[PDB]
DNA sequence: AGGTATGGCACTGGCCGTCGTTTT
DNA sequence: AAAACGACGGCCAGTGCCATAC
């Protein structure tokens, strides 16, 4: 109906007939009286919203008599295959392994005591699967074993076998393993541990066409039943605060760990070597027999834990969603072109002239510092005083020109000489001295001649040593810097006379003298650590923005780039160096720590051959250019919450200004004639927590100020509530989340205070603590009324601790049970924080789960072309061709719209509120970015994706858009 | 102010020649100077073969080129340009009464219309080989033409001649991506400016216009009385090839992919001499530690240093000493680095002053031999850069030294 | 005859084939040089420099300028150099005209600058100041490498590139040192002939200045000069320094004296076109010395697959240019013709070696080499190719 | 008590290989 | 001429801080 009885406008009439039932009970008296009652107290009893327009859809036939129905159905419709090749692989007997391991090259299957026969394929229908790569060749896969049921099957390279003396750097689906069958029946499935990473190395993958086949991993298996929190894990690693029950049902992700956990019996052994990390070639093929065996005793462990571990998944994830998400998830796909190269080109380039410029800086500073030496100059230097300045000994074993026509004797005498003298090397020590004559601080700068990355003077200076703020004379409100061992980077307050390689304490009293003619200690800060003694001065910690307990690590950290606008912290020679080194360190720092992983993705190149019919005839098909896909090494349940991992997609930062590299998801293209569909949840976990809360209190949407409040407020008009933060306090909203959704996890005062003056240059001490305290007690109370009960949050919090009390908590929505080493049995009251924050984070899982079920269905039941590309935790991208791309929009928005009601069906209501019916905007878009209308300015290219690559500008649309322009249809003629 | 100071250095070691008067600002700008010594012929050949290393060596499409120090045939009446004339045409024309009462006033006409003018540019003589130089590539479009000479520019005797020796690339490129290309060298030649500079930052470039609506880039140094341009890239499209070749187009049709086109033309033109001196300024470096440091010397880059190395002697056998120094010159100078020869000047001051001479020079090490260098085979060593002092077998001094430079290029 | 036509053909010699002549090169008034052309000229050059300066202590270089401005000499040949400007004030207020032609033309003498006709002037005028640097030790002299211009019979200028060394001696030594320098620089000139016999010396005699020396070359229609030494005795250091001569003075045995100056000159483009001439001595080929060709190797592809084999080109080009090597890459045309043709260029523009890669290659590493000289085919080992091409080029310079 | 994940560089410490000096 | 021994140097492993994503 058009209102509920808050007077909030709820779902389309039409919309909630076709959803929900008819005879939906209504709420009683009481129930409303309490939340008007509650309302009011707050406040917000009053304030008319303007209503939203009408959406109708005549959406697709459902099935059942109810959403839970329709979900259960689709999601084993979908898993229905995989879990019967699943059950094959339970009930399997396997031979013994084969007495010898076969040479020839390809796929050779192992009969019956011993026999070997050449097979093309393994043609299975279940497989547990390993892959070994010899990493100083590259990325080309080495050698493969896999196990089937009444089989065992080997794969050799033809890399391993043959030896020539080129062999090709770009990849080839070619040089890849076959594992599909072509066109016993459709379906497929590889088991394995770290499964991604093996199916990065299978041919038919690469395909821009999906396939039936899919994955599952025994990782992320144990992190659903018995994983541990990173804490956890290295707690559980140090044990070879109060209760340790937990650790006898527990593991790390290593493979050994696991067989020990879920089967037990011999231990595990590696191979003390290590030749597939640190050999080569030849080692390899010497050894072949060893390697192959230790493969076979992978597989074999692998097998066994899945065996093992199988049925307790299908216990403690009972619906049937979970298994068809995590199967989903596995099939991630990445487009790019030859630009990709291009890209890693310009990017390092870059980063080495940014490297240069800083280095040609320090080590000129580092040059004039050596001229200290003469005269013990450097016992006078406030900051290079305390450096080792002592040199080595060189050690060794116990009258009228005219013209002449008899030069040939005098070269030849010369010549002979010089070679004389050159042949008393008898006397020379067979190692050779590092730069004795230089300072030992000089010395440890430079590299050794016999190193290959040799280069003239201390060329290893960087910003991160602990003697280049020495080097530059940094200054801290007219104090020279330094360093203690306990308590890290501080600086020195002269003054002291009661005696607080000497310190040149007059020197520094000089500097500060000169310093204030320009404008039981004086002077108050981080107050000073008596501990540290160097007399004649006070040391003083450098604040920190998590706490005085925290130690600076280094001045050069992006959060005192203010300081240096604010003249704070101020450089010796003066100027710009200061500032000009800081913005450099912020502008190179992420790919710094990235590069390693950016650079090695591997990437293989798809053939003309092997490209779809639509794609080379499209008129942007660019001739002469490489077309190619990366597939993401997700692991589908790496957290405790049953998120995805990846070590490089999943960090990869956003296209900013003044940072190298931040155009990595750009490069992510369409090919020619294809288009990315993708949309983002707005406030999830707000809306989450909120709909609980609610469902808690009496069962209404909205019957709680904080549902109330989170319901109603638009991005567009700026009122959500991240928005109404942001311009409550002055911050950026991506700090609005970052600020709500620690005070919603339990960050305490001190932290929210100490946040926003990190967020917040212009702001006080004071103005933080009220700002902060004028957040913090509205939303709870006390605990209790006898003598949590008040507060705008307080529902939604009893809730959430509510559940996660529970003797064997679940998530509401889909019961999925938390993990063994997290119940109230094995820990009592621990990790109370993670367990809570666990429930709202797991039932975020449990959305991306049905979001993905509900796509597959929508293109799978209307003939949609396109397959699902990649997500981030609450994002999804999908490859789609372009006349499509409006079709797609809207199963997107009819996905998000069951998706609520569904979440809504599990909570015991009835009705969704009309205000997050829909997604705010969908983007239809070249290439992978947050906004369609950024175009990507980074100092790596500054012409931008318009000029440089050509990349046009995309659109975001909103629902009703989206109905004009399909007309509400699916259907591929309207 | 620090720049006397550097242009007296700069007079004192050679690198510089004239008279203190002579060597004003504005001279040495305009290119009306009396010239370079030694010292500074050396460095003006380093930068020129650095530019050359940087341009051509490790490019497949880049050629060299030469074009003649002067225009002949008629030119466009104008431009004020200068006029070569030899000794007897002074004569032939006024002897026999050429009609001697005003028609020599008209024959200024021809003056202005017959005779050559020097060469004031190399873009005209570069694009004066296109067609030519099309059969090098099978007329693969994106190539270019490079040169390095001097130019001779007015300067308002009433009216001096300036010489400037500049370094120009003709780049002929597909019209699509002639942006994008612009962009390119725009950066690269940027980058090459910056490699040898002790503070990059006072290189810096600019966007600008051309009357005609054409965009190009300018590249400026800070010197210490403001910025100065040095080189400039101009993105001329097709007018002056269509001009210089009117007729048949198709000649000059040049293959982008599998399409014939007419190409886009981008100039890029330095200048040499004001490019060295920017680099002598740099050099210079016009905070208590750095100022208590006051030690002149011209911190130039190792691959432009006009010498590398100077050798000397001791006191004790002179023969013996000589003998090895005379080896160690002959084998120091056979592989490519250039010497000072110390040890053939008598003795007449102590090693500070050995210093302060060397590195008012801008050489990169200094080599002493003694008695123990014949008893072991061990020499002294002294840096430029940190003044230390090591001890080193003469064995492997030729290779340390061949090392050093090599690695430079790659700091 | 046919060796022009080569040299046209393979980018030696600029300019189309109506533009070059025997007495259009020889006089240079010529087009210009191809870019091979530049190149061997450009080593010719380093030759002379490494075989002149490098190697000694009391030679350096020299910086003199293309003109010399204010007051010149009345009357005499030269190319003077006049103002628009200068004429353009006339085109509005006439000057009375009439009796000021004779006048004016006279001024064109008194006030006009000169092109620079030669070396020698140049240096002399930076004789005073660079004595400082050998403080004072008379013997030393000066080198330089540059363009002078030339009347040539309505006139026409020419353009010659020549190597200038000024030496001061000591008057007591000088007949020896001319003849030491004679002797070296012919040396010189018969090092890198195939035919040293067609380089000559000769004598000579003049009423100013004292003995001197001519170097000839045996073109196939006769001896043309290529270099000369004289001595020239002090007349003219006196008559650029008039009357005091303390300045003048230069040291020798703990004695003042004024010095005597040889001049020596040689002329760089006449003797690469003897160069050019002596090596093209039923193959159409220049057996150019090692040390002076322009081109050393040339790289292509045989037929495979086009990446594979690009990508090892590309590999083996980026190494050979690192280490010195001078390297035509062949291998982005596709090798669109035969290989006797791909040879009969290879040779006609000189090059020392041609090296091709083939599918093969990929399989062991073996890469099919072409000796210019023998013509004898071989197959090397591509780690190979690059140590044995230093040492090929370092025996050929030391023999 | 924010929660969950990922990774890199700088610095410290321990072990073991290998050399040159000193005994026999 | 062969063996004990004290020192230097390179690799591996570990801890801390900082920097990314949601
Ligand atoms: N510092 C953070 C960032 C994110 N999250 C969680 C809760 C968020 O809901 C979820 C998704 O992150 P967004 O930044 O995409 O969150 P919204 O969905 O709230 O944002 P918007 O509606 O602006 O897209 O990640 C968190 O707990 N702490
Ligand atoms: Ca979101």
């Amino acid at each position: 109906l058009r209102h509920n009885p808050l007077d909030i406008q709820m779902l389309s009439r039409g919309l909630h007939e076709q959803i929900f039932g008819q005879g939906g009970e209504m709420p009683g008296e009481a129930a409303v009286r309490r939340s008007v009652e509650h309302l009011q107290k707050h406040g917000l009893w009053g304030q008319p919203a303007v209503p939203l327009p009408d959406v109708e859809l005549r959406l697709p036939p459902l099935y059942g008599d109810n959403l839970d129905q329709h979900f259960r159905l689709l999601a084993q419709k979908q898993s229905l295959p995989y879990l019967e090749a699943a059950n094959l692989l339970l009930q399997a007997q396997l031979p013994p392994k084969p007495p010898a391991w076969a040479w020839a090259e390809g796929w050779t299957r192992y009969g019956p005591e011993g026999e070997a026969v050449p097979v093309a394929i393994p043609e299975e229908r279940a497989l547990v699967f390993d892959v070994e790569v010899c990493l100083a060749e590259g990325t080309c896969p080495t050698l493969a074993v896999a196990i089937s049921p009444s089989a065992w099957y080997s794969w050799c390279s033809q890399r391993l076998v043959e030896e020539r003396y080129s062999w090709t750097s770009q990849l080839s689906p070619a040089d890849l393993i076959p594992l599909e069958v072509p066109t016993d029946w459709q379906e497929q499935l590889v088991v394995g541990h770290n499964v991604s990473f093996d199916r990065a190395h299978i041919r038919e993958q690469y395909l821009i066409q999906g396939s039936r086949m899919r994955f599952l991993d025994t990782m992320s298996m144990h992190m659903a039943i018995s994983g541990l929190s990173s804490f956890q894990r290295s707690l559980w690693i140090a044990a070879k605060i109060s209760s340790w029950d937990w650790l006898d049902i527990s593991s790390v992700n290593s493979l050994a760990e696991v067989h020990r956990l879920y089967v037990g019996g011999p231990p595990l052994e590696k191979e003390p070597r290590e030749l597939f990390v640190k050999g080569t070639m030849k080692d390899i093929r010497e050894n072949f027999q060893d390697l192959m065996q230790y493969c076979a005793q992978d597989v074999w462990a692998t097998h066994e834990v899945f065996q093992q571990q199988l049925p307790l998944f299908l216990e403690r994830c009972p619906h049937p969603v979970t298994l068809a998400g995590m199967l989903e998830m596995g099939v991630s796909y990445l487009p790019v072109n030859q630009n990709w190269e291009r890209y890693l080109a310009e990017a390092q380039g870059t980063y080495e002239e940014l490297q240069r410029e800083m280095k040609k800086s320090l080590m000129d500073l580092a040059n004039d510092a050596c001229q200290l030496l003469s005269g013990e100059r450097y016992k006078e230097d406030p900051w290079l005083w305390d450096l080792e300045w002592d040199l080595q000994e060189f050690k060794q074993k116990k009258l009228g020109p005219c013209s002449e026509e008899e030069e040939f004797q005098q070269d030849v005498m010369a010549r002979a000489c010089l070679q004389k003298l050159k042949g008393t090397t008898e006397l020379l020590p067979k190692r050779p001295q590092h730069l004795p004559g230089h300072p030992g601080w000089y010395r440890k700068l430079c590299p050794r001649l016999d190193d290959p990355a040799w280069t003239p003077g201390p060329s290893l200076l960087s910003l991160q040593m602990r003697v280049t703020p020495k080097l530059m004379a940094l200054t801290w409100d007219g104090f020279p810097l330094h360093y203690s061992e306990r308590h890290g980077w501080g600086y020195l307050v002269p003054g002291r006379r009661d005696n607080l390689v000497v310190c040149p304490y007059r020197a520094i009293e000089s500097l500060y003298r000169k310093h204030c003619l320009e404008q039981p200690s004086y002077h108050h800060g981080n107050g000073p650590y008596n501990d540290v003694d160097i007399p004649g001065c006070w040391f003083f910690k450098l604040p920190h923005k998590d706490g005085n307990s925290c130690n600076v690590g280094s001045p050069f950290a992006k959060d005192f780039l203010p300081k240096m606008e604010d003249g704070t912290l101020q450089a010796g020679p003066g100027g710009a160096s200061g500032p000009r080194a800081l913005e450099i360190n912020k502008m190179i720092s992420f790919w710094r720590n990235a590069h390693k992983r950016i650079s090695s993705q591997m990437v293989v190149w798809l053939p003309r051959s092997a490209l779809p019919r639509a794609v080379i005839r499209h008129p942007d098909y660019d001739e002469e250019g490489l077309y190619g896909a990366i597939l993401p090494q997700v692991v589908t349940a790496g957290t405790i919450t049953r998120r995805a991992v990846e070590p490089t997609w999943l960090t990869a930062s956003n296209a900013r200004p003044d940072r190298v590299g931040s155009e990595l998801k750009a490069m992510v293209q369409a090919p020619p004639g294809y288009t990315l569909v993708g949309a983002d949840v707005d406030s999830q976990e707000l809306w989450i927590a909120a709909v609980l809360g609610d469902a808690h209190f009496a069962g209404m949407h909205g019957c709680t100020a904080f549902g109330w409040m989170t319901l109603q407020g638009r991005k567009s008009r700026g009122t959500d509530l991240h928005s109404k933060t942001a311009t409550t306090v002055g911050i950026s909203r991506e700090h609005a989340k970052i600020f709500n959704y620690g005070r919603i996890y339990g960050a305490g005062q001190p932290f929210a205070e100490r946040l926003l003056m990190q967020f917040n240059h212009r702001l006080t001490q004071q103005e933080a603590a009220e700002k902060a305290q004028q957040m913090y007690a509205a939303t709870k109370g006390l605990r209790w009324y006898r003598l949590w009960k008040g507060g705008t949050e307080s529902e939604m919090f009893n809730k959430l601790e509510s559940i996660a009390t529970s003797d064997i908590p679940r998530t509401p929505v889909l019961g999925c049970c938390i993990s063994r080493a997290l119940e109230p049995s094995a820990v009592q009251e621990e990790f109370m924080t993670s367990r809570v924050n666990w429930v709202v984070q797991s039932s975020a899982v449990d959305y991306l789960h049905l979001m993905l079920v509900a796509m597959k269905w929508l293109f799978e039941e209307f003939a949609i072309d396109g397959r699902f590309c990649i997500s981030i935790h609450d994002e999804v991208r999908y490859l789609v061709r372009e006349e499509d791309r409006y079709r797609a929009a809207l199963a997107l928005q009819i996905t998000n719209l069951l998706t609520r009601c569904m979440f809504a069906y599990k909570l015991g209501l009835n009705d969704l509120p009309q205000s997050v019916a829909f997604f705010s905007a969908v983007d239809i878009d070249r290439c992978l970015r947050k906004e369609v209308t950024m175009d990507c300015k980074t100092p790596s290219n500054p012409t931008g994706m318009e000029r440089r690559y050509g990349i046009p500008q995309g659109e975001a649309l909103d629902i009703y858009q989206i109905i004009e322009l399909t007309k509400g249809s699916l259907e591929k003629r309207s | 102010e620090g720049s006397e100071a550097l242009l007296e250095i700069c007079q004192r070691r050679h690198f510089l020649s004239g008279s203190k008067q002579q060597l004003s600002r504005d001279s040495l700008l305009s290119g009306c100077h009396p010239g370079f010594g030694p010292l500074g012929v050396e460095l003006r050949k380093n930068l020129a073969a650095e530019w050359w290393t940087s341009v051509v060596v490790f490019r497949e499409q880049v050629f060299p080129v030469d074009a003649l120090h002067h225009k002949p045939g008629p030119l466009l009446p104008g431009d004020s340009a200068f006029r070569l004339v030899s000794a007897e045409t002074l004569r032939e024309i006024l002897q026999d009464k050429e009609l001697s009462k005003e028609q020599l006033v008209a024959f200024l006409e021809n003056v202005l219309k017959t005779s050559g003018k020097l060469r004031e540019n190399l873009l005209h003589g570069a694009l004066e080989h296109y067609v030519n130089c099309l059969d090098l590539v099978n007329k693969r479009l994106p190539y270019g033409l490079a040169q390095i000479g001097v130019c001779f520019h007015p300067v308002f005797g009433v009216k001096s001649i300036g010489e400037k020796t500049e370094a120009s690339l003709v780049w002929f490129t597909p019209p699509r991506t002639s942006n994008q290309w612009l962009d390119f060298w725009l950066r690269h030649r940027l980058q090459w400016w910056r490699k040898f500079a002790m503070s990059p930052s006072n290189f810096s470039s600019s966007d600008c216009q051309d009357e005609e609506g054409r965009k190009g880039n300018k590249l400026y140094y800070n010197f210490p009385w403001g910025k100065e341009l040095i080189e400039t890239l101009w993105n001329l499209g097709d007018h002056e090839l269509l001009h210089m070749y009117p007729g048949n187009v198709s000649k000059l049709h040049g293959r982008d992919g599998r399409k014939n086109v007419v190409p886009c033309v981008l100039s890029v033109n330095g200048d040499l001499d004001r490019g060295m001196l920017a680099y002598l300024y740099d050099s210079f470096q016009l905070f208590t530690r750095k100022k208590n440091l006051h030690r002149k010397v011209l911190k130039l880059h190792p691959c432009l240093a006009p010498i590398k190395v100077a050798l000397d002697v001791g006191r004790g056998p002179t023969l013996e000493l000589r003998q090895v120094c005379q080896g160690l010159f002959n084998e120091l100078l056979e592989n490519g680095i250039s010497v000072w020869p110390g040890y053939l000047e008598t003795m007449q001051s102590s090693l500070e002053q050995l210093y302060s001479k060397y590195d008012e020079m801008s050489i990169l090490f200094t080599v002493l031999v003694t008695e123990t260098t014949l008893e072991n085979g061990l020499i002294h060593l002294r840096s430029r850069d940190t003044t230390m002092k090591e001890m080193m077998h003469i064995s492997k001094l030729k290779d340390f030294l061949i090392k050093y430079i090599s690695s430079a290029k790659n700091v």
